[PDB]
């Protein structure tokens, strides 16, 4: 270990304080001891000043693990029009950008130029498809000396669950959208006697969505990357080797892939949780197919109106037929969605031992799923 | 010889065109060997075809469908085992790719 | 032979090979038309060029709808 240590700090860091200093009668005990206590201080040190591992590693969790939030919401943000759009025609040019404009409005730009010039997109493994909303991707590049303790094979790792916060923080702004239309639209809708129905089943329905995004989402929040923040960040604060960092860092990353549903084992629970990102584009949907009917036929009536200054009597006719197969079939939605999330609470019971074991605690306290089993 | 009833029985498979003596057989049919007789592409790639599906198998990876992507890479190492390998590989890529991240279902 | 008959096997176990390949990458492509595509590429034709006409005639099965 020490002479390792020494060769390394040559070799690489190229900073050099020169010739850095019974058994056989005893002389190892009293020399090895303060010469490796002298070896690693030196060479902590001098890594973690001369090339910053710490400053890397709390851009690794804002950046990298979306920890930041104000930069995250803001550039997605802006980002929404482009993903929108079919991922064939966009590129890079328009990626660093719209990434520009963020990071100078966000609290980013005080930061050292180290870590902000690290950050540079990427786009998401290149191929056919048109996903737009999938292409989008951050490339952290180490190529410093601290590049051995964030080796290529743990940023894979960053890059996985940046991939699974992208698709459920994603979710979550489509869900507050439908919330959005609810609070815009519906105080024009009190005019209506009979989109009064359905547009209150949606808002019954819309409710367990919103719950369902925010339990497992302040789970991923206060025991993902708080717990799990707080502990590495003692692992890593007193550590006194190289080895000492590296190994806790890697368990970190490990167990946040325990925590979440992206196990082995836990691909029979993540798919009943992609199920329910089905239905939320599902319900996206059918929430407009009301407005271009329903709020599309009021100024047509007040233009009608406007001609006398038995026609919209069809219009009540047909409206009168439309609303029970919409109904109808938002009921049948109702009830697809309750039957899978309690298929996925019976599986979710007993899988780890503790994490995912609070987790059915935390998804449900109103015990609906005792009286609905 | 083999090859002109190749493009018969392409035409009669891709387009649903059974009958011969249909006219919209002949025209597909002579749009097939016209645009075969275009010459307007580059030579295959080896290269970049490996890369390609290199890169395949690290999206398998990134989006953690573990089984999809030993089934990649192992499906994709045998095959290039005994130039007209690249070739099919580019045509299949080019072809659809549609739903690339869905249909996993590995059977066997 | 009977080599000669193992590798009309180890051929066809090939193309289960190419048939889950061509599922996972989702081709219209089936064991039939992917037969002819293979004796195709063994007289040589560039890929590009038999890919275009398949995406033409299989939109083209919808002027035959």
């Amino acid at each position: 270990l020490i002479g390792k240590s020494i060769n390394f700090l040559h070799q690489v860091c190229h900073d050099q304080t020169p010739t850095t200093k019974t058994d056989l009668e005893n002389a190892f005990q009293g020399k090895i001891d303060a010469a490796y206590f002298e070896t690693s201080k030196y060479l902590l040190d001098v890594l973690n000043k001369k090339y910053s591992l710490l400053d890397h590693m709390q851009a690794m969790r804002r950046y990298l693990l979306l920890g930041q939030g104000d930069f995250i919401r803001h550039l997605m943000d802006l980002l929404k029009p482009e993903l929108v759009r079919p991922a064939t025609t966009l590129y890079q040019h328009n990626l660093t950008g719209i990434l520009e404009t963020a990071v100078r409005a966000t609290n980013a730009q005080f930061d050292s130029p180290e870590i902000l010039r690290r950050l540079d997109v990427r786009l998401l493994e290149v191929s056919p498809g048109d996903t737009g909303w999938d292409v989008f991707s951050l490339d952290y590049h180490v190529d410093g000396p601290i590049a051995t303790v964030f080796t290529r094979e743990c940023m894979s790792h960053y890059l996985r669950v940046f991939n699974f916060l992208w698709r459920a923080k994603r979710m979550e702004y489509i869900l507050t959208d439908i919330r959005k239309g609810h609070m815009c639209n519906a105080k024009l809708l009190r005019n209506m006697p009979e989109f009064s129905g359905v547009l209150h089943q949606c808002h019954i329905l819309a409710s367990e969505m919103v719950h369902f995004i925010h339990q497992m989402q302040y789970y991923i929040t206060f025991e993902v990357l708080e717990c799990s923040w707080d502990e590495l960040w003692n692992k890593v604060q007193q550590a006194q080797d190289l080895d000492h960092i590296i190994a806790a860092h890697e368990v970190f990353l490990d167990t946040i892939i325990s925590r979440c549903l992206l196990d082995s084992d836990s691909r029979a629970l993540l798919n009943q949780l992609r199920a329910v990102f089905d239905q939320i584009i599902e319900l996206q949907n059918a929430q407009d197919a009301i407005y271009r009917a329903a709020l599309e036929e009021l100024q047509r009536r007040l233009q009608f109106e406007e001609k006398k200054k038995e026609e919209e009597n069809k219009r009540i006719g047909e409206f009168k037929e439309s609303i029970p197969k919409m109904c109808s079939q938002l009921r049948i939605l109702t009830h697809f969605y309750q039957g899978i999330v309690q298929q996925f609470l019976v599986l979710l019971t007993t899988s780890s031992d503790e994490s995912l074991r609070f987790l059915s605690f935390r998804l449900d306290f109103n015990e609906h799923y005792k009286a609905r089993e | 010889a083999q090859q002109e009833r190749d493009v018969r029985e392409l035409v009669r498979g891709v387009a649903g065109l059974q009958d011969e003596a249909d006219p919209n057989f002949q025209l597909a049919l002579n749009f097939a060997w016209s645009n075969f007789r275009f010459h307007r592409f580059l030579d295959v790639n080896s290269h970049k075809i490996e890369k390609t599906i290199e890169g395949i198998y690290e999206k398998f990876v990134i989006h953690s469908d573990l089984s999809k992507a030993a089934s990649w890479k192992r499906l994709t190492e045998e095959f290039l085992n005994a130039d007209a390998h690249y070739s099919i590989l580019s045509l299949l890529l080019c072809l659809s790719d549609s739903p690339s991240n869905s249909s996993y279902v590995e059977t066997p | 032979a009977a080599a000669a008959a193992a590798n009309l096997n180890a051929v066809r176990e090939t193309m289960d090979v190419l048939l889950e390949i061509s599922r996972i990458l989702n081709t219209g492509l089936d064991m039939e038309t992917l037969s002819i595509c293979v004796r195709l590429c063994e007289q040589g034709i560039n890929p590009e060029a038999l890919s275009s006409v398949i995406k033409e005639l299989r939109k083209a099965t919808e002027a035959l709808k």
